[PDB]
C-alpha cells in the first residue's frame, strides 16, 4: 500500500502499479517500461508467486 | 497501452519564444 | 581523443523550429 514510506516513516499511499514503477527507476530501467507492459508484468509476478 | 493515463495540457517553452519572434 | 568515436548525425529539436521560423 505504501511502498518503502512506511519503512521512513508514516505510510504514505501510493498505487501499486506507481510504487512498482518507482522499482523499475531504482534498477535503471525507465518507469514507461513498466506502464506500456504493466500486463505482463502483473501476469509475470501472478506465475512466479 | 497506458492504464490510466489521464488528460492535460503540457507547457512547450520554446514556443512562446518562437511565437514572439 | 576519443578512441573508437565514429561519425554520426545529431539531431536538434531546435533547428526546425527556427527553420519554421
Ligand atoms: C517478452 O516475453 C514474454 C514472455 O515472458 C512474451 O509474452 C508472451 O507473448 C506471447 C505472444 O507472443 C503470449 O502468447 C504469451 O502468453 C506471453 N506471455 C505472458 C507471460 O504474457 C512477450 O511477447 C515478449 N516480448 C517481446 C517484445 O519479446
Ligand atoms: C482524452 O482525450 C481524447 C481525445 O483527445 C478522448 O478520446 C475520445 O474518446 C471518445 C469516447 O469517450 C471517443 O468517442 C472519441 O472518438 C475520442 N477521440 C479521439 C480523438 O480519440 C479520451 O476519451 C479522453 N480521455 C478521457 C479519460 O476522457
Ligand atoms: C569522420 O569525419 C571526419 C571529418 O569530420 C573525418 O576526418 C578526416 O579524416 C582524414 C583521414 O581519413 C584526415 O586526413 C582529415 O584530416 C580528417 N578531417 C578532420 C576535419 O578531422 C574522418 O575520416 C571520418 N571518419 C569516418 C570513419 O568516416
Ligand atoms: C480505480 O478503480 C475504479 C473502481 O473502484 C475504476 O473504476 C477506475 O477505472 C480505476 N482507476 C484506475 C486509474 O485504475
Ligand atoms: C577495435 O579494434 C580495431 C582493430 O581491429 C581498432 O582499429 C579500433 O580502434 C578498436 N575500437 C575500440 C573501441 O577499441
Amino acid at each position: 500500500t505504501s511502498g518503502w514510506t512506511f519503512g521512513a516513516g508514516a505510510a504514505l499511499q501510493i498505487p501499486f502499479a506507481m510504487q512498482m514503477a518507482y522499482r523499475f527507476n531504482g534498477i535503471g530501467v525507465t518507469q514507461n517500461v513498466l506502464y506500456e507492459n504493466q500486463k505482463l508484468i502483473a501476469n509475470q509476478f501472478n506465475s512466479a508467486i | 497501452v497506458v492504464i490510466g493515463i489521464v488528460n492535460n495540457t503540457v507547457y512547450d517553452p520554446l514556443q512562446p519564444e518562437l511565437d514572439s519572434f
